């Protein structure tokens, strides 16, 4: 079957700024009616793929002609002269002139923004989940640039490790940051033999961890 | 206006099969080929089958050859892709698309795509999740805003819905992708609000599992 390489595998432009992708294949793809299958399609966050482009430079309908194709042979290029926030999401191309048809591994692109610091918001756990003899402690960092950040869970000074379940949201197109939740998970009665639960995040934004923390007691 | 909408969400045990349907509308079904794509994880498609309803006439890719039969029902302008002797490979989301490409013009018409079926192959059981409201202690954010949030944990298998408010509430809301873990999954979800709105007016979190029936709404009291 024909590879398809894509390079590169992520690419982070500015709003206005120009973008090109670029997609190899192992075989000619001029098919022997000298007409060459590619195609480039896109596939936004939580939607299913779309073409933007048919043999090789010709747009689709309703596709804005910011979005251009070209290359021959075995080798194409994707360009986008001026970037969008609406252009987010996983580029791939995909070729039909040999059988089977076959894919490339995607390029995402990420839009480029200032750096923002998280909203950090940490909650002990509920009464509900006491009752049930569990206990999670969970902490949102939410809205900060770029994604790159470390988080830590700390128990009365000491690092916590087991127990830690992590999750991030793909980049916001309204506002091009990124969220990521951390929840540890404990029995009730570990639980409540400790004090201090630190939330401790490492970010661009700044030279010290990023804290947040509660001491649970009674009254 | 053409649709094409696929069937539900599927969890299979090893070893059996599963028949997935493509209901299409808005164009005569006949007259155009429908193509089906396999996405695993993300970034990762790859190109199944596709049949032409007029005649009934079907091209497989090698790989899927004994994997996948393709069938489709004139008469409901329905495309069917049946899965046989499912296995660790098989999970995954499965597309139909007409794709558009027209052989006699060598040019395309617009591509539609149906929305996607998820497919997860397990002999893990379906098990109910229990939901927690998260009020505030040091993450209120002080004042002007606040966020509270919404624990969903225990669940199996995926996906379960959430909302706000019934949905009346979407701004500042963050839901974030369910991982797994000792063969339950865990979901959260955070929203944000002005320090006038709560605990003034109640914010509520609405959750569904339709895989075991289940439908809660939280009340997030202080
Ligand atoms: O995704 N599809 O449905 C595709 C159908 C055909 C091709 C060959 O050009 C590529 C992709
Ligand atoms: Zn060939
Ligand atoms: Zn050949
Ligand atoms: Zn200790
Ligand atoms: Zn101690
Ligand atoms: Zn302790
Ligand atoms: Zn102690
Ligand atoms: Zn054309």
């Amino acid at each position: 079957d024909i590879v398809m390489t894509q390079s590169p595998l992520t690419l982070s432009v500015t709003i206005g700024q120009p973008a090109s992708i670029s997609c190899k294949s192992s075989q000619s793809l001029l098919y022997s009616n000298g007409k060459t299958y590619l195609n480039w399609l896109l596939q936004r966050p939580g939607q299913s793929p779309k073409r933007l482009i048919h043999l090789v430079s010709k747009l689709d309908s309703g596709v804005p002609d910011r979005i251009t194709g070209s290359g021959s042979g075995t080798d194409f290029t994707l360009k986008i002269s001026r970037v969008e926030a609406a252009d987010l999401g996983v580029y791939y191309c995909v070729q039909g002139t040999h059988f089977p048809y076959t894919f490339g591994g995607g390029t995402k692109l990420e839009i480029l923004r200032g750096d923002a610091a998280p909203t950090v918001s940490i909650f002990p756990p509920s009464s509900e989940q006491l009752t049930s003899g569990g206990a999670s402690v969970v902490c949102f960092l939410n809205n900060f640039y770029p994604k790159d950040i470390n988080v830590k869970w700390k128990i009365d000074g000491s690092e916590r490790q087991n127990g830690v379940l992590n999750s991030w949201t793909d980049q916001d197109s309204k506002d091009s940051t990124y969220s990521m939740s951390s929840t540890l998970t404990l029995t009730k009665d570990e639980y409540e033999r400790h004090n201090s639960y630190t939330c401790e995040a490492t970010h661009k934004t700044s030279t010290s961890p990023i804290v947040k923390s509660f001491n649970r007691n009674e009254c | 206006e053409m649709q094409l909408q696929q069937s539900g969400a599927e969890l299979l045990r090893p070893g059996t099969s599963v028949k997935l349907s493509c209901k299409t509308s808005g164009y005569i079904f006949t007259s155009y080929w429908i193509h089906w794509v396999k996405q695993r994880s993300g970034q990762g498609l790859e190109w199944i089958a596709r049949i032409y309803p007029g005649t009934g006439s079907t091209y497989y890719n090698e790989k899927f050859k004994g994997k996948a039969t393709l069938t489709a029902d004139k008469s409901s302008s329905t495309a069917y892709m049946q899965l046989s002797t499912l296995k660790s490979e098989d999970s995954a989301v499965y597309f139909c698309t007409r794709w558009g490409f027209i052989p006699v013009r060598e040019d395309y018409v617009m591509d539609y795509w149906g929305q996607g079926t998820l497919v997860t192959v397990s002999s893990a059981k379906t098990t109910a999740p229990s939901v927690y409201p998260l009020a505030p202690v040091c993450g209120d954010t002080t004042g002007s805003s606040v966020t509270l949030g919404c624990l969903v944990k225990g669940y199996f298998p995926e996906p379960v819905t959430l909302t706000w408010n019934s949905g009346s509430l979407s701004s500042g809301v963050h839901t974030f992708p369910a991982v797994l873990q000792s063969d339950l999954y865990t979901l959260s979800s955070s929203v944000t609000v002005t320090s006038s709105t709560w605990p003034s007016q109640s914010i509520t979190c609405n959750v569904a599992h339709p895989a075991s029936s289940t439908k809660v709404d939280k009340k997030i009291e202080p």
